[PDB]
RNA sequence: AGGGGAUCGAAGAUGAUCAGAUACCGUCGUAGUCUUAACCAUAAACUAUGCCGACUAGGGAUCGGGUGGUGUUUUUUUAAUGACCCACUCGGCACCUUACGAGAAAUCAAAGUCUUUGGGUUCUGGGGGGAGUAUGGUCGCAAGGCUGAAACUUAAAGGAAUU
RNA sequence: GACCCUUAAC
């Protein structure tokens, strides 16, 4: 059928998970890469390698895949995680707290500014 | 019924001793039970036991420590002669070096080798290892 | 055979011994 | 006896507070936990957060402890703690784990997962099952994050807390790094704090 | 050996339970173990209604519905497919799919 | 056992649990070894220094290692207001 | 408390109990009721002597097929006519 | 040679841990057996029985030899080995490697007045496997092992010389009477008597101090 | 939980349980000082009465049995112990 | 055994099967579920788990009954209460796992505390069959119940899993 | 809707 096998699938994701600036989206311009870059024994298997590269190479153009982790993506997550807020969760960010929660407090003998706020139905 | 007080306090002894708890509530603390944990508190395989006077029939709280294998009753009391303290011995006790067996002599509650050097005997009450 | 019809058939067996016990009794 | 210096500061429980880590868990509660301090109406109990906060410096003593700070691992399952292992074991040694943990870690020595561990950090005992279980295969202590309502089950530390807030779970996150980094001499000054926020421990979807 | 906990049935505590009579075979059975389904259908069967509507006398006319609690026997539910064989692990749902 | 002419026997002196003084087995690998580590009035893990608690897997797998630790280190006084002794 | 009753003034119970249950073994019941000596053909002894009544060709239960040679023997203390095997090869014709 | 993959086969390659009661003292887990067979140099195997174990399929009955195999040094320690195989000489092997990686200690005490080595157990022991429990009772000097052959074997593998062996249940299942002996076996340091009331203090483990032999 | 004080548990513990499951059991029923309005006439009333209870004076029907604690009547006042 | 007999319906005739179908399916239809001196006394009468007592883990729900919350809502609207909500508690029907423990396993809140074997006590079993078959006795109007063998014959019969 | 059976012969 039109499935395609893992040794199909996993060779075009290796290379897109380390050749990726060096291919793109077409076809013709990524099968002449392909049977350069990796020693392919059969044309008909170097055929399906290219097509299945291009295409995860059309879905990584709209949003990430699940999967396939190349060197700019991971850099580029990298920059997203270690972003922090400016404003302090302290401040007003648009002390709440109830009976129990505030003589917690002063049981533990803190002061500290905090509105008493029972359960208002 | 209850029909052996000796029997439930030490098997909430027991059943304390194998859930790892230090500490056991016995109901309802009779002299034969206190005189049984003194026997073993002597040799050391429980620590302290707080006697609680309700004024009914007394209440046990026994300190446990994790020296206690098994204690246990023999029921019936059966009566042992002096000759037949061997067979009691190597029938329950797990060695020859350690382990008591507890019996009622007319002498009072005493270990084994106590019945044997002050050379009393009597009904078996239990073990203790 | 079912055990049902083996006690069944069994009680008409004694039935008939009853019977015919009871033309010599 | 402590040197009075690790009691919980004011500004540690404004940080608490705020991100909810005395919220206990719902109207269930397992019986070995003697962290609820005074449920409030509509079922929901109050954590007591100097027990959390005395739990957490317990904790991190015992991370301290280890000789390598890799030998240490950290484990998370759960999306909310995802980004805070990660964030922790930045911080520190601790060759962590995110998302999924793969059975065999801890026994199966030639799976290319191996860890040998001698301390296991889990956010969820619920959700991180597996991790808890597999360690107790191979003698390894186990430090949990665990709500009112957690299965306490092979957790040898447990720090009271929410599971149910990703303010709080991050905050202990990073509370833990914070804590277990000044004990190791990288935070010199106690009393100043840490540069790093908990808002970069906390976690976000898109 | 024994198969189910509950013997098959909602009995603990009884007894005896008053038995239903099966709506496919009127077989015996009793109303704890029994298959009970409750039928609420609208009157019309849904591809007339329009049809009945446009016919109707009345504007927004209600267009009631038929109740019936429907009991089956073992083997008429089984055969039905009221329930259907499950695996092992799986017959300790009890939660409606 | 040890008798007195030398004859170094009784290999293997095993551990105890803390929290229930019983035997830990030479396979029991639900057991830990809880090492907490010591500072010295400035909020520095001494190396080398720790207080060492056993814990045994029965106790492990019954859920109340928790509560033992914090029972077993309160009375070592590095926990201060964490266990009840009256619960 | 494990059925059997346990008491120290238990003794005949015990006793009695023990009596009645020793009538399921086959062995118990079979030596008390005498069956050897009232029914078995050699009385209860070990051996016995008789007279050749008939050559015999028994054949062999399945799965194997065989004739068994023996002879019909007819006792000579009771009378009664049992069936005795001739065991080794050929020697039905020593016991014709 | 042996490249050890773990941190405690490492630290027994390096050679910074020279008894296997250090590891049963931590109870450590072995997952080679290749550090039993350095730190226990005189482990002698046994093969108590071979039978075939079948499974019924489609087109015939696939025939699998399932090895039982006991292994211990004269003194002190025994392991015991279960593995089934398609062939008897890859099952003897496998079952010994089984064999050798769970090895445990034995606690040999005195029937009396703790006069030269011991002879005998310290304790009655008891353990169970299926419906097989073996009872393991101290006896006197010469008294000898009191076992049938199979369960002899390995408890004169493990190193005792006088013991009493009482039994019930499937004898005859042969692969849990060796289970329910080698549990009644291990159970003797389970036991705890007055002498090992002792003290507490449990110094380091091999692995915390010794973990700069790690993978690096 | 391995390790408890049952020799000093705490009252709210204590107070929790069933009276007989106490360390020591107690009624937690109680007498109470009933008094009609207007003429004093104190009537000591156990807390679970069970019995109609009216002051010396008069009939002046001062609770109402119930399954548990005796309801008291509607215009009385009244004092614990 | 007198009264009632609607319904359904052991027994009792058509159709399919044909080698039948005196079965399963249709239609009928007698006896058969009310009161007795009334009898009978058996069921997979099952939880196939004897009863009493103690102890041993978790978690919610429910039926009763109490206790505490000036909790929410209710005649003549916020002047006896009731019905709901939380927290306990006693008793009960039960309820989520190849779970410490037990088990041959299935599985088990007891089927645990049992070779580390003893709380009290009643009943029953000792390979399969012959056989729950009486030479007997006893109860019953009868049907039958209870009690209950032997000769003889067998290497298995059986339980729970696995494939 | 109907659908019974199956070697003594290594």
């Amino acid at each position: 059928g039109r499935v395609r096998t893992k040794t199909v699938k996993r060779a075009s994701k290796a290379l897109i998970e380390r050749y990726y600036p060096k291919l793109t989206l077409d076809f013709q311009t990524n099968k002449r890469l392909c049977d350069e870059i990796a020693t392919i024994q059969s044309k008909r298997l170097r055929n399906k390698i290219a097509g299945y590269t291009t295409h995860l190479m059309k879905r990584i153009q709209k949003g990430p895949v699940r999967g396939i982790s190349f060197k700019l993506q991971e850099e580029e997550r990298e920059r997203k995680d270690q972003y922090v807020p400016e404003v302090s969760a302290l401040d007003l960010s648009r002390l709440n707290v109830d009976n129990q929660t505030s003589d917690l407090v002063k049981s533990l003998g803190l002061k500290l500014p905090l509105s008493v706020i029972n359960v208002s139905a | 019924t209850r029909s052996s007080v000796l029997a439930d306090a030490l098997n909430a002894i027991n059943n304390a001793e194998k859930t790892g708890k230090r500490q056991v509530l016995i109901r309802p603390s009779s002299k034969v039970i206190i005189k049984f944990l003194q026997v073993m508190q002597k040799h050391g395989y429980i620590g302290e036991f707080e006697y609680i006077d309700d004024h009914r029939s007394g209440k046990i709280v026994v300190q446990l420590n994790g020296r206690l294998n098994k204690c246990g009753v023999i029921s019936p009391r059966f009566n042992v002669k002096i000759g037949d303290i061997e067979k009691w011995t190597a029938n329950l006790l797990p060695a020859r070096q350690f382990g008591y067996v507890i019996l009622t002599t007319s002498a009072g509650i005493m270990d084994h080798e106590e019945a044997r050097r002050k050379h009393v005997s009597g009904k078996i009450l239990g073990f203790v290892y | 055979m079912r055990a049902k019809w083996r006690k069944k058939r069994t009680r008409r067996l004694k039935r008939k011994r009853r019977k015919v016990r009871a033309r010599s009794k | 006896s402590l040197p009075a210096t690790f009691d919980l500061t004011p500004e540690d429980a404004q940080l608490l507070l705020a991100a909810n880590t005395h919220l206990g868990a719902r109207n269930v509660q397992v019986h070995q936990e003697p962290y609820v301090f005074n449920a409030r109406p509509d079922g929901v109990h109050v954590i007591n957060v100097g027990k959390t906060w005395e739990k957490l410096v317990l904790a991190a003593r015992i991370i301290a402890a280890i000789p390598n700070p890799e030998d240490v691992v950290a484990i998370s399952s759960r999306t909310f703690g995802q980004r805070a292992v990660l964030k922790f074991a930045a911080h520190t040694g601790a060759t962590p784990i995110a998302g999924r943990f793969t059975p065999g870690s801890f026994t199966n020595y030639i799976t290319r997962s191996f860890k040998e561990p001698r301390l296991v950090i889990v956010t969820d005992p619920r959700s991180d099952a597996q991790a808890i279980k597999e360690a107790s295969y191979v003698n390894i202590p186990v430090i949990a994050l665990t709500d009112l309502d957690s299965p306490s089950e092979f957790v040898d530390v447990a720090i009271p807390c929410n599971n149910r807030g990703k303010h709080s779970i991050g905050l202990i996150w990073y509370l833990l790094a914070r804590e277990v980094l000044r004990l190791r001499g990288a935070l010199v000054d106690r009393t100043q704090p840490w540069s790093i926020m908990p808002d970069l421990y906390f976690y976000r979807d898109p | 050996p024994k198969k189910r906990a509950s013997n098959g049935r909602n009995k603990k505590g009884r007894g005896h339970v008053k038995p239903v009579r099966c709506v496919n075979c009127s077989k015996s059975i009793p109303k704890d173990k029994a298959i009970k389904r409750m039928a609420i259908r609208n009157i019309v069967e849904a591809a007339a209604v329009r049809d009945l509507s446009e016919a109707s006398v009345y504007p927004e006319y209600a267009l009631p519905k038929t109740y019936n609690k429907l009991h089956y026997c073992v083997s008429c539910a089984i055969h039905a497919r009221i329930v259907r064989v499950r695996s092992r692990e799986d017959r300790k749902n009890r939660a409606p799919p | 056992m040890e008798n007195d002419k030398g004859q170094l026997v009784e290999l293997y002196v095993p551990r105890k649990c803390s929290a229930t003084n019983r035997i830990i087995k030479a396979d029991d690998h639900a057991s830990v070894q809880i090492n907490v580590a010591k500072v010295d009035e400035e909020g520095r893990a001494i190396p080398g220094e720790y207080v060492t608690y056993a814990l045994s897997g029965y106790v492990r797998s019954r859920g109340e290692s928790d509560d033992s630790l914090n029972r077993l280190a309160q009375n070592d006084g590095l926990l201060k207001n964490v266990w009840s002794y009256s619960r | 408390g494990k059925g059997k009753p346990r008491g120290l003034n238990s003794a005949r119970k015990l006793r009695v109990h023990r009596r009645n249950n020793r009538w399921a073994e086959n062995n118990y019941k079979k030596r008390l009721l005498g069956t050897a000596f009232k029914s078995s053909p050699f009385g209860g002894s070990s051996h016995a002597k008789g007279i050749v009544l008939e050559k015999l060709g028994i054949e062999s239960k399945q799965p194997n097929s065989a004739i068994r040679k023996c002879v019909r023997v007819q006792l000579i203390k009771n009378g009664k006519k049992v069936t005795a095997f001739v065991p080794n090869d050929g020697c039905l014709n020593f016991v014709d | 040679g042996w490249v050890p993959v773990t941190k405690l086969g490492r630290l027994v390659k390096a050679g910074k841990i020279t008894t296997i009661e250090e590891i049963f003292l931590h109870s450590l887990p072995v997952k080679e057996f290749q550090i039993i067979d350095t730190l226990l140099p005189g482990l002698q195997d046994e093969v108590m029985n071979i039978k075939p174990v079948q499974k019924q399929t489609r087109a015939g009955q696939r025939t699998r030899f399932k090895a039982v195999v006991v292994v211990g040094d004269s003194n002190g320690h025994v392991g015991l080995g279960i593995k089934t195989a398609k062939e008897v000489a890859g099952a003897i092997r496998a079952g010994i490697i089984i064999a050798k990686l769970s090895v445990i200690p034995i606690r040999r005490g005195y029937w009396g007045t703790n006069l030269g080595q011991p002879h005998s157990l310290a304790t009655k022991t008891t353990g169970k496997c299926g419906s097989v429990t073996v009872r393991l009772i101290p006896a006197p000097r010469g008294s000898g092992i009191v076992a049938s052959p199979a369960v002899k074997k390995l408890l004169q593998l493990a190193g005792v010389e006088d013991v009493y062996t009482q039994s019930n249940g499937k004898t005859r299942t042969l692969e849990n009477t060796l289970k329910a002996a080698f549990v009644a076996i291990g159970n003797t340091y389970g036991f705890l008597t007055p002498n090992l009331w002792a003290e507490q203090p449990l110094p380091v483990s091999p692995l915390d101090i010794y973990s700069d032999e790690a993978s690096a | 939980v391995l390790v408890q004080d049952l020799l000093h548990p705490t009252a709210a513990s204590e107070a929790r349980k069933h009276k007989l499951k106490t360390l020591v059991q107690g009624p937690r029923s109680y007498f109470l000082d009933v008094k009609c309005p207007g003429c004093l006439n104190i009537t000591t009333v156990f807390s679970h009465a069970q019995t109609a209870v009216t002051c010396e004076s008069c009939s002046t029907i001062l609770c109402t049995p119930t399954g548990g604690k005796a309801k008291l009547s509607e215009g009385t006042s009244f004092r614990r112990k």
